[PDB]
């Protein structure tokens, strides 16, 4: 179980790392700094869609 | 004869008025064109995908 715990904490750091490395060119998709962002997908203004990545 | 000469000047004056009109219309086309450009890329920045540097 001690050896297994070392594998668990190894994968545990992996889950934390992927939450901080995935960026998409300087952003932070899964860090939680990605608040509600609206994408303007209409000819005029106002008809955007919010996307949230927890 | 006075009326005939006055009409000859009149078409000259009126044509001058037309030329001033199209000269303004020449810049009219461009200011509209660049304004359309202003609207296009503001919509490009109206979304949350791009970062602050963009």
């Amino acid at each position: 179980r001690v050896a297994i715990q070392e594998e668990i904490t190894a994968l545990n750091d992996e889950l934390n790392r992927v939450a901080e490395t995935t960026s998409f060119g300087g952003n932070k998709l899964l860090n939680g700094t990605f608040a509600t962002k609206s994408f303007q997908i209409g000819a005029d203004n106002g008809e955007a869609v919010m996307l949230n990545i927890k | 004869n006075v009326q005939s000469r006055g009409l000859g000047v009149a078409v000259r004056n009126a044509n001058d008025g037309i030329s001033m009109a199209q000269t303004a219309e020449g810049a009219m086309k461009e200011t509209t064109n660049i304004l359309q450009r202003m609207r296009d890329l503001s919509l490009q920045s109206a979304n949350g995908s791009n970062s602050k540097a963009d």
